[PDB]
RNA sequence: GUUCUUUGUAAAGUGCCUUCGAAGAGUCGAGUUGUUUGGGAAUGCAGCUCUAAGUGGGUGGUUCCAUCUAAAGCUAA
RNA sequence: GUUUGACCUCAAAUCAGGUAGGAGUACCCGCUGAACUUAAGCAUAUCAAUAAGCGGAGGAAAAGAAACCAACCGGGAUUGCCUUAGUAACGGCGAGUGAAGCGGCAAAAGCUCAAAUUUGAAAUCUGGUACCUUCGGUGCCCGAGUUGUAAUUUGGAGAGGG
């Protein structure tokens, strides 16, 4: 068989992130969150879809034919931008961080992790930036974040935050050791 | 925020983490081509203090040069990066090359990152931060060494130390090089 | 003589071709002839004749075009400005006086003052 | 020349413009108070000793009433909107002037706002009313 | 005995006569004439301060500044922003150590603002 | 000059009180070959080796002192 | 689920709309770079950081708001002119090369990003498209975009409250 250019770059790049000795900091991404928790996690954090560019010009256009002619508390929405996350984080106005383990620069979310287990922040690298973006009317979120909640989903956020530590913190606490990608 | 860990991460280029990113990616930009464009900056951060915008009408390429220059020490005495921006500058040539920085090294070739505008983008013509570079006086900045690099390279500076090139050494040189002679003889 | 541009304005498509067709039937007679002759005068004035209505045909057309492009994005490159190329790029007059947001904050607030210096 | 030689010899024309009068006599355009009173055979700094004004604050390298009363004469010489006003309305016809009670109310100081901000604004509202 | 000569280098082709030099002097005036045409009843120059020249040759001498300060200028009661309105040159680089340049300094200011006329908005 | 629009709990500025508060890395630098300068102080630059710090760092001046804020960008006469 | 769907990267299209080349070249910004000559014959040096060659701009270009100068009783972006001044410094200390601060004057003008959350709400923008008072504006739609477009902030601080 012959293939193109670009399609032999992306499997030798494959190969390649599997055959070399990875630094630490990375390969504690791919440890990542299984099936049942992600899952139970978006069930969590679909009910917090930040209201969509056409949902919120109706809205806005409700509030100019009413409110011209002839009280409501703040609402709740995921936080999603990584210099607002890393705000949120620091600030310890976070109470789930949701970490992206596929970024296009790998670099850009390396500390991210680490920091959170710094501030005591309860985060959980989760799988696909992709899978991400869908709960938050973007293509590619890279981080989403929790901070307030209604009290309906507070008890249900505060066991995913027992589970996610029991989890993942737990089972991956020889993650911070071992250099990852001795695959033979 | 969230840049002042990256700067701080580049910062370690030797460091294990960063040893290995630059592994990769040395060997995945001599699999493409020599000048071929970027999809988004590697280093989002150093783009961003270099002027990059994440909006429609700016550009990321990337470019290739081979190092070194006594046959070979016959010296060729301009910089690797104004080779390396001049080539993106006639490749994309409707484009405004407005900075360029290191991203990755080698024994052979050194990598950069160009950042060009799009000056005929209509994101870019309004914006009246950016659309300065519409201007026709920045036709080629990166041919006659208006870029960041080509200002080091000329020797353009403040001071003592830059007194044969403040003005531009071929000005300077033809400024006091001339017989000034007055109406009234002085 | 010849004919006149402004007599021709006021005629339709179809009587300005019937027209043109007459007068090149008419300057090909000539020119059998001016063979014969050593000089013909009307010759002239028929060339010129032809020249004026193809003026007013394509005056015509060009009109309506500018009519069904009235006031809208793109427009013909023939029926653009001209001006030169150096023109034709350089900032419009929008582009060029739009300020930042920021320097009009500043020039509400401290505008050049109009001042003299004696009493 | 090479292409001077032909457009003085060609049959297009020169683009001529005597532009050269204009250069030393501009008209004063800013001030119709001056744009009267200058006398235009009379230099620039003349036309300035003659009016009073100062030409130049700092003192000059070489060797050097009537009117400025007149502009003396001429320099001698924000409303609330319909929702702001009927917000205003609302607050003194619960509260009146209690500005602690005013404030700490979450039903019609939405925003939350000091003191200072409530009792200029009822004042500005006091003002273009009774 | 001595004398040098720097006519060693093709010297004849950068030989600038300055001919125009009554030409040159009617071009300046002719533009001072154009901006005092164009900025009417303004002088022509903004306010500048009074400085002591450096070194030890010079320090005898009082000379023209480039600007003021934000001291000199908050001293005299008024704001940089608002003072360059008026037409006062102000320099945030200059520092402020001498109290007889300062109070000079300060005067020339404050018999400055007696003197103008501020025209309104309006 | 005359005239039509201005608005929205909208955008500023002044002084005081009160609470905080980041600053451009294969870059500076060091070595090194080559070029270059009036620049002996090693003047600038280029290549290659190695490669920093934040009561930082650079540049000067007889124990220290002074003065700048680099490695991002625009701007008439 | 051996299915369907997000993304990521890479393509193509006489796709929609744009844009680059060539000319001129006095001046201007770069790159590249000699020799005849002159030095006592002469590898340094000199002509010369010149000519030729190559690229790139405009009415000017470049430069420019200090990682500046100084040593004062301190000045204060650049550029240009007189002065410094054939001075300091360089050089078989040879032929020769050769400034700058200060002072005077011309002209003068200042600013903008990145780095600290809009998070009680991507407030931002391009294109398509229908109208209108068309160097544009308004409505709707597809997008770009949170790997960050807007507002605020640039040390002269600055920001949140009172």
């Amino acid at each position: 068989v012959k293939w193109p250019e670009y399609v032999r770059v992306q499997r030798q790049k494959k190969i390649l992130s599997i055959r070399l000795k990875v630094p630490p900091t990375i390969a504690q991404f791919q440890y990542t969150l299984d099936r049942n928790t992600a899952a139970e996690t978006f069930k969590l954090f679909n009910k917090y879809r930040p209201e969509t560019a056409a949902e919120k010009k109706e809205r806005l256009t409700k509030e100019a034919a009413a409110v011209a002619e002839g009280a409501s508390p703040k609402p709740y929405a995921v936080k999603y931008g990584l210099n607002h996350v890393v705000a949120l984080i620091e600030n310890k106005k976070a109470k789930l961080v949701l970490i992206a383990n596929d970024v296009d620069p790998i670099e850009l979310v390396v500390f991210l992790p680490a920091l959170c287990k710094k501030m005591g922040v309860p985060y959980a690298i989760v799988k696909g930036k992709a899978r991400l973006g869908t709960l938050v009317n973007q293509k590619t979120s890279a981080v989403a974040a929790l901070t307030e909640v209604r009290a309906e989903d507070e008890a249900a956020l505060a066991k995913l935050v027992s589970t996610i530590d029991a989890n993942f913190a737990d089972k991956y606490d020889e993650v911070k050791k071992h250099w990852g990608g001795g695959i033979l | 925020g969230a840049y002042k860990y990256l700067e701080e991460l580049q910062r370690k280029k030797q460091s294990d983490v960063l040893r290995f990113l630059q592994r990769v990616r040395v060997w995945e930009y001599r699999q493409k081509n020599v000048i071929h464009r970027a999809a988004r900056p590697t280093r989002p951060d150093k783009a961003r203090r270099l002027g990059y915008k994440a909006k429609q009408g700016f550009v990321i390429y990337r470019v290739r040069v081979r190092r070194g220059n006594g046959v070979n020490e016959l010296k060729y005495q301009r910089s690797l990066r104004a080779t390396a921006e001049e080539r993106v500058g006639r490749r994309a040539a409707n484009l405004r090359v407005l900075n360029s920085y290191w991203v990755n090294q080698d024994s052979t070739y050194k990598y950069f990152e160009v950042i060009l505008v799009d000056p005929q983008h209509k994101a870019i013509r309004r914006d009246a931060r950016y659309n300065w570079i519409c201007d026709p006086v920045h036709k080629h900045r990166e041919a006659r060494g208006l870029t960041a690099t080509g200002k080091k390279s000329r020797g353009i500076n403040k001071g003592h130390k830059f007194n044969n090139t403040k003005a531009g050494r071929r000005k300077t040189w033809k400024r006091q090089n001339t017989l000034s002679l007055w109406r009234y003889r002085k | 003589a010849g004919v006149k541009a402004y007599e021709l304005r006021t005629k339709s498509k179809e009587q300005l071709a019937s027209q043109l067709v007459d007068l090149k039937k008419e300057l090909a007679e000539l020119k059998v002839q001016k063979l014969s002759r050593p000089s013909l005068p009307k010759i002239k004035t028929v060339r010129k004749s032809i020249a004026c209505v193809l003026t007013v045909i394509n005056e015509q057309q060009r009109e309506a075009v500018r009519q069904l492009y009235k006031g809208k994005k793109y427009q013909p490159k023939d029926l653009r400005a001209k001006k030169t190329r150096a023109l034709r790029r350089a900032l419009t007059k929008f582009e060029a006086s739009q300020v930042t947001e920021k320097q009009r904050k500043k020039q509400i607030a401290f505008p050049q003052r109009k001042y003299a210096i004696k009493a | 020349s090479v292409r001077k030689r032909k457009m003085n010899r060609s049959s297009v024309g020169k683009a001529t413009r005597r532009n050269k009068d204009k250069q030393r006599k501009i008209n004063i355009q800013s001030n119709p108070i001056i744009a009267a009173n200058w006398d235009y055979s009379l230099t620039m700094a003349q036309n300035y000793k003659k009016l009073g004004l100062r030409a130049k604050l700092q003192t000059p390298a070489g060797g050097k009433e009537t009117e400025v009363v007149k502009k003396l004469e001429e320099l001698a010489s924000r409303s609330q909107s319909e929702r702001e006003e009927e917000w205003l309305e609302k607050l003194y016809k619960k509260h009146g002037d209690d500005y602690k009670k005013m404030f700490f109310d979450k039903k019609l100081n939405i925003y939350q706002q000091s003191e200072g901000d409530l009792k200029r604004r009822l004042l500005r509202w006091k003002k273009r009313n009774g | 005995p001595i004398l040098k000569n720097h006519f060693r280098k093709h010297w004849q082709e950068r030989v600038k006569v300055h001919f125009d030099q009554a030409g040159k002097k009617v071009s300046r005036r002719n533009a001072r004439a154009t901006r005092a045409a164009k900025i009417a009843p303004r002088p022509l120059d903004l306010l500048r301060p009074v400085v002591r020249a450096p070194t030890v040759k010079y320090n005898r001498k009082v000379r023209a500044g480039r600007g003021f300060t934000l001291a000199e200028v908050k001293a005299a009661g008024l704001t940089a922003a608002y003072a360059r309105t008026i037409g006062i040159a102000v320099d945030h680089r200059r520092q402020n150590r001498n109290q007889e340049i300062f109070d000079a300094n300060v005067q020339r200011l404050k018999e400055y603002q007696s003197k103008i006329i501020v025209f309104p908005r309006n």
